DNA sequence: TGCGAAATTCCATGACA
DNA sequence: ATTGTCATGGAATTTCGCA
DNA sequence: TGCGAAATTCCATGACA
DNA sequence: ATTGTCATGGAATTTCGCA
């Protein structure tokens, strides 16, 4: 009333342009503009407005001002409408996000063979033998690959596995998902008792065990291969594989991952003889050169419309395994800390603290 | 000649017959003879079947131009050498009743039977989860000849699981009473 | 023997560089190349060597020739080895494309309402009053959309559903997508007692069907905040769903599916009112302006690797339901026909005629 | 005033009891006032129950601004006067024994009865499969007053299904002998 | 004939099993 | 015999209110 | 000091549940 | 408290064989 009374009679309010004519008419304040008549509503009423019009199919901006805009007009009219898609629970947990991820990292490769381990679960496969899975060991430096058949992804199988491979050599870290068989306290005593660090992805994030990752592709394309036109009996092929692969050249380093580890060839087809006349120091000499200088990519550029994290942020991370008809989106949490630019730490919606990807968080919309 | 390289030679030989553990009765070493490093395999067996059985598992890591053993039974059939012949192995025998290898692998060889020994009083029936860490200091145990470790020499790097407090590997004379008890 | 005997000795053979020695050693022909010394073997022996070293891990171009290259030299290797790599037929079906579709077409919107119907089902969702799915039917030109709930996704539900939205009128084409429900005998015999022609998607390519896709993505995003805090019942909400997506506005079009259909809005909140004081009459005849001016997109640009079929090609279609450890692709096939750049007819795997997206086909490499 | 526009007025009315047809005896008859368009609904009874349940389909395509009726019990409960509140819909009732429409929607309701009274004789329990055709002929029937259909008033095209051959809507002779049979 | 702010348009992003 | 689609919210661009 | 062909490198594409 | 990866085959670029 008070604001719009002064209007009626002709002084000038601010945010209300002078040039039209605002009258009265069956008891509302209007005024003509070049779309027609419209309404302006008391100040008191326009909250409730925004909302109504809101409410009718949850639309985002533009979609909810053409409804409003039908009937009513007052100065700044989507910043009414943007405050409230900001204060909507349901629009900002159900809304999908219009901004992609920063650029990918690309770590270091692990300087040693052993410094670095990645491990994996594949299955489950067809029965062989009455095994299922296979346990994928992949050394980050030279890309060797240890495989083993177990019959359930477990502690217990993968405990019985790695002890068979630790003879050879104790590693650093062992990188794996955050699947039960590796997040169970029976395998964090299993590497405390060795001095293995334990090293998690984020969890639904499997791009953070890419190296085995990459290499179960590989697995699984020459398995598929070797059964072309017979029964699926893989048990007895995974030796083969894992020989097969362990000597096959990289055409990106021009090596193979058994020259990265041995620096030499062993007695199989092909074997590489040039460096026949050096020494095994002379040899060990260059495998060291080698091992250094390998290709290593970079960061690629980022996509135009990219965010990245600022501590304090409004985000909200994405739902794990989201029931049918049920939001996709936890409420918003805060950036406590900024981990790299791809990696954060928030403030949980149950209240704990998370290590969370960046591909599983949505910066909260409308502030 | 062409300098001696890993992966040239396999020294392979059987241990045994052990107290069993975990229903198994004997050790398949493999000693590869430029580097000295070592690999054990436990079977249930000294025969052609397991000897093929252990040895599938090492040659899916690395083959070696030759494996050299005795003229033990299992060893010299035509199973084993068919096996041998399908991968490209080439197998060398020493003349009966005069074992030849190499000083290297001669004190190699020698360790193992001590270090099994040593470990063995005490806990007889339970070498079989000991296997990986005997494989470990052995192939982190320094060399008089040369300079360096089995574990360097085959990775050309340092490891993490050095083993400097380098044990007696004789036995206490405790352990000559409880061994002395039994057999 | 006879191509290498004369190249012993000296003289000039097509292919074999003069400027270095060709020499015999253990009984085998022999050259000192920069990389080392390589054994030249007879032209008899080179397919069973290019095809040992393809077989040890069934590897592409340059993965085997570096595993021949440690022994052997002979003139244009890498020709001798792309032709194993076309003729290796697990390869062929087992191995991922590296060429992308070329770009998407937009096809033109339909002129009028009623022209095109797309219909589809969603489903199965949690238990409401019995009902599992939704029949869900968008007019083309229009987005007008209809919602019918059933209890399976069967050609029994669909005739009862259409049979009561064609009590409205009668569209000239239904597009679907080849479902049990949509490609039975029975539901073409009710479309041809209508005179309604049936439309049908290349298979495995929801693409095509795009239009009521889109819209299937909007109905359970209004539902799934509708029911937030609630248990799922959404049956009753279908009718509201429906009516909130028809008048919605599409921020591009700046109208809603409701006005695109009648030229005016019904007693909804905020009903539009500019047409207030024209007849009916002439609001008809702004609406048949309307709909001929409606934005409409283009084809985006060729990505910088893209593959477009010609006559005749040898392509290969992909597996649809490919089991654990099976190749991904179907022998190759020949392209009959170009329908249009994104369509083609194949001569199939079978011996049948089969039309197919180009996006479920690959391009079978090395000719 | 303004011009008239479609959803400005529905106006509704029961046809019945019918006999039984898949277990339904009443028609809900709704004819928009502008465009002379029709819907069709079955029902059970001539309750506010049934009514309801029908218009809530018909509201779910379109409201209109007002809904005119007679007096009937069904229409005049407090029942159907909070629904059509919830929606925004005035109701507008005509005075008991005078029913008083429009023209267009009086010579309407008469094509709908006429119509409905030829396609029942000879088939009278198999109308409930009928109503389909019978609405796209009534909405796609040539206008003496307007030059257009109410499908084309209504969405502003031509209709795919046009009804050319306008039938007699009279009955024939040997219709009357079967008609005079039963009821 | 030009300025600051508001309004509008642009458009990459992602999800429809 | 067939074919992607479009709501969303920051950013980019255009228009408005006033001089 | 330059040409045609071969060899090599480049790199977008797609799949690891 | 953590992080994508790399085989593949056409295309682009460099190198080779010869002059
Ligand atoms: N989903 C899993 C994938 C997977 O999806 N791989 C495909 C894939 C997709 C993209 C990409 F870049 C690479 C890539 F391999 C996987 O590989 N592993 O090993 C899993 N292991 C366990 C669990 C269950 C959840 C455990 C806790 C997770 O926090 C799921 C997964
Ligand atoms: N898979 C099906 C999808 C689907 O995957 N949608 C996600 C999706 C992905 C990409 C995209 F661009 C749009 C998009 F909606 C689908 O929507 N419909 O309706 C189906 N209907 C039936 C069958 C079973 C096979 C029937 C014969 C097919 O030839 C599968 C599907
Ligand atoms: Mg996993
Ligand atoms: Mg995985
Ligand atoms: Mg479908
Ligand atoms: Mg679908
Ligand atoms: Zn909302
Ligand atoms: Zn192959």
């Amino acid at each position: 009333d008070a604001e719009l009374d002064q209007l009626l009679q002709g002084h000038y309010i601010k945010g209300y342009p002078k040039q039209y004519t605002y009258f009265l008419e069956d008891g509302k304040v209007k005024v003509s503009r070049p779309e027609g008549v419209k309404i302006i509503p008391p100040q008191s009423d326009r909250q409730k407005i925004v909302l109504q019009a809101h409410n009718l199919a949850h639309t985002g901006r533009e979609a909810t001002l053409l409804k409003i805009a039908n009937l009513y007009w007052w100065p700044n009219m989507r910043k009414d409408v943007v405050k409230q898609l900001g204060r909507c629970q349901q629009c900002l947990i159900t809304n999908a996000s219009n901004k992609a991820s920063g650029p990918i990292l690309r770590p270091d490769r692990p300087q040693k063979p052993f410094d670095k381990f990645f491990i994996d679960y594949i299955g489950p496969l067809p029965p062989s033998q009455g095994y299922l899975y296979v346990l994928v060991v992949v050394d980050g430096m030279t890309g060797f690959t240890w495989l083993y058949p177990t019959k359930a992804p477990s502690t217990s199988a993968t405990v019985k596995s790695l002890n068979v491979l630790t003879s050879i050599a104790i590693p650093k870290v062992i990188h794996s998902d955050q699947g039960a068989a590796f997040t169970s306290s029976t395998f964090a005593e299993w590497a405390k008792e060795r001095g293995i660090h334990l090293e998690f992805s984020t969890p639904y994030h499997p791009q953070s065990s890419g190296k085995v990752e990459r290499k179960n592709s590989d697995i699984k394309r020459l398995l598929t291969k070797l059964l072309v036109g017979r029964p699926t009996k893989w048990y007895d092929l995974l030796p083969v594989v894992q020989l097969a692969l362990n000597n096959t050249y990289s055409p990106v380093l021009k090596y193979t991952p058994h020259q990265l580890l041995f620096g030499i060839d062993s007695n199989t087809p092909f074997a590489n003889q040039d460096t026949l006349d050096l020494t095994r120091e002379e040899e060990l000499s260059l495998l060291q050169e080698i091992r250094t200088s390998l290709y290593h990519p970079s960061t690629p550029p980022a996509s135009s419309r990219s965010w990245s994290p600022v501590v304090g942020q409004l985000v909200q991370e994405r739902v794990a395994r989201p029931a049918s008809l049920r939001p996709r989106w936890h409420k918003p949490s805060t950036v406590l800390k900024v981990l790299n630019p791809r990696t954060v730490v928030i403030l949980d919606h149950l209240g704990n603290n998370r290590t969370v990807s960046i591909d599983n968080l949505k910066p909260t919309s409308h502030q | 000649d062409r300098p001696q390289k890993p992966f040239d030679k396999f020294f392979i030989d059987y241990i045994g017959p052990l107290p069993p553990s975990q229903g198994y009765l004997y050790v398949l070493v493999v000693v590869d003879g430029m580097t000295g490093f070592t690999w054990l395999y436990p079977t249930k067996a000294p025969s052609t079947s397991a000897t093929v059985k252990s040895l599938n598992v090492l040659t899916s890591i690395a083959i070696p131009k030759v494996i050299h053993s005795d003229q033990g039974a299992a060893f010299t059939s035509s199973t084993f050498a068919e096996w041998a012949k399908e991968r490209g192995i080439h197998l060398e025998f020493s003349t009966p009743y005069h074992p030849q290898s190499s000083g290297k692998v001669e004190r190699k060889n020698s360790d193992i039977k001590r270090l099994l020994t040593k470990l063995l009083v005490g806990r007889p029936t339970k070498w079989y989860d000991l296997l990986p860490v005997v494989q470990l200091a052995l192939n982190n145990t320094y060399s008089p000849v040369l300079k360096y470790t089995p574990h360097q020499l085959l990775f050309g790097i340092d490891s993490n699981t050095p083993f400097a407090n380098q044990d007696t590997l004789d036995l206490t004379r405790e352990e000559e009473l409880s061994l002395l008890q039994e057999i």
